[PDB]
């Protein structure tokens, strides 16, 4: 659900 | 005029504060950020609104990882807003979170192509 930025 | 988010209207406060407490308790080195396009903003869209961003990144570096996600066209500008204020690009995301997090434990940032919120 959560997008990591940066991965 | 004042920071109005759709994510706050789609999910109640018990629910958000509980997700925020957990996501802080799980990924401590990251801060949870909700990112939405400000009203009247003439600019591209974000697929996702939810981002775990490292505490050490500055705002400048963030303007940039987002600028890539939306990809601005010619002479589009990209500004951020937290509590109706453009965050200094020198500040970090950890300081911004500490100083501006809502009490659901999320940080809320609106983005616009204009330097004034909702214009
Ligand atoms: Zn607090």
């Amino acid at each position: 659900d959560w997008d990591f930025l940066p991965p | 005029g004042s920071m109005k988010f759709v994510y706050k209207e789609e999910h109640p406060f018990e629910k958000r504060r509980s997700e925020g407490e957990k996501i802080r308790k799980k990924y401590p080195d990251r801060v949870p950020v909700i990112v939405e396009k400000a009203p009247k903003a003439r600019i591209g869209d974000l697929d996702k609104k939810k981002y775990l961003v490292p505490s050490d990144l500055t705002v400048g570096q963030f303007y940039f990882l987002i600028r890539k996600r939306i990809h601005l066209r010619a002479e589009d500008a990209l500004f951020f807003f937290v509590n109706n204020v453009i965050p200094p690009t020198s500040a970090t995301m950890g300081q911004l979170y500490q100083e501006h997090h809502e009490e659901d434990f999320f940080l809320y940032i609106a983005y616009s192509d204009e330097s004034v919120y909702g214009l």
